[PDB]
This record gives C-alpha cells, structure tokens and sequence, in this order.
C-alpha cells in the first residue's frame, strides 16, 4: 500500500530529526 | 528561508502531538518508540535539555528551528528521499529488495509480513525487474 510506503519515508525523516537532538 | 521554516514546522508538528507549541520528553518518547527506539527517562531528558535555550525542560518551536538551522539546513523534500533510498539499499547496487525492506521496516519499527513485503516491491516496480530503483523509489515517495 502506498501508505506504507509513505509512513516508512515519514518514520526515516522522524529518525534523522531524532538524531539532531 | 521560508522554504525550510515551512519544512521544520511541520516536522516540528510531528513531535508537538498535543499541538501546544512545546515538544515534552513525553512526546519525544512517543515519537523515537514509534520508530522502533527504546529511549530512557535519562536519554529523553539529555536529548531535550541540548535542545533546550531557557532551562524549562521543553522545546518550543524558536528552539527547534535553531537545532534545525545547527543540523539539517540544508533539508528538502528532495534531499530527504534520496537519503532515505540510500539508507533502504543496504548493499548499494541501487535498487531496494524483498529482503532489504523486511530489514528498514524492523529498524523503524514497522510490522510486516510477507505478503505486505511482496505487495509494497510490486506496486512500486515500474519496469517489473523485481526491485526498486530510485526513480520508481520518488515516484512513490513523492506524494506525503
Ligand atoms: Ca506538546
Ligand atoms: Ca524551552
Ligand atoms: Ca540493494
Ligand atoms: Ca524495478
């Protein structure tokens, strides 16, 4: 589902904005 | 620029879930278990208080703009998918696998199975070679 797909890039940049802190 | 003050709010808006205007080591725990983390009191409260410019152990939107403006300046909607395809390509010969997907829905704590696996790499493979290259990746991933 194209969904996923989109929550998985969603996820990836929440884990990168993670990292800044 | 406004571009990017536009792309860190609404980052910013994933993390304030209450919509207060404050990121708490509450939603900040919400956020990194979502992605499969497993953080400490201890981590969370570290993680806000280097973010954290007058001591009140929250971060509001004028101190996350400046870790932002610190660490990830640069950021588009472009330059975030082609990170991310390179972190999905575990082996780097550019294209994303069954076996490679299975491994970034772990690390990002996704349930799967295989059935999802197998739908996800056909509906993203355009030129039906089995995996997914960067192009077919932006294509699925352009839309939010
Ligand atoms: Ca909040
Ligand atoms: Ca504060
Ligand atoms: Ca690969
Ligand atoms: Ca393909």
């Amino acid at each position: 589902k194209k969904a996923v797909w989109h929550k998985l890039l969603s996820k990836q940049r929440k884990r990168a904005v993670v990292a800044c802190f | 620029t406004e571009e990017q003050i536009a792309e860190f709010k609404e980052a910013f808006s994933l993390f304030d879930k209450d919509g207060d205007g404050t990121i708490t080591t509450k939603e900040l725990g919400t956020v990194m278990r979502s992605l499969g983390q497993n953080p400490t009191e201890a981590e969370l409260q570290d993680m806000i208080n280097e973010v954290d410019a007058d001591g009140n152990g929250t971060i509001d939107f004028p101190e996350f703009l400046t870790m932002m403006a610190r660490k990830m300046k640069d950021t588009d909607s472009e330059e975030e998918i082609r990170e991310a395809f390179r972190v999905f390509d575990k082996d780097g010969n550019g294209y994303i696998s069954a076996a490679e997907l299975r491994h970034v829905m772990t690390n990002l704590g996704e349930k799967l199975t295989d059935e999802e696996v197998d739908e996800m790499i056909r509906e993203a493979d355009i030129d039906g070679d089995g995996q997914v290259n960067y192009e077919e990746f932006v294509q699925m991933m352009t839309a939010k």
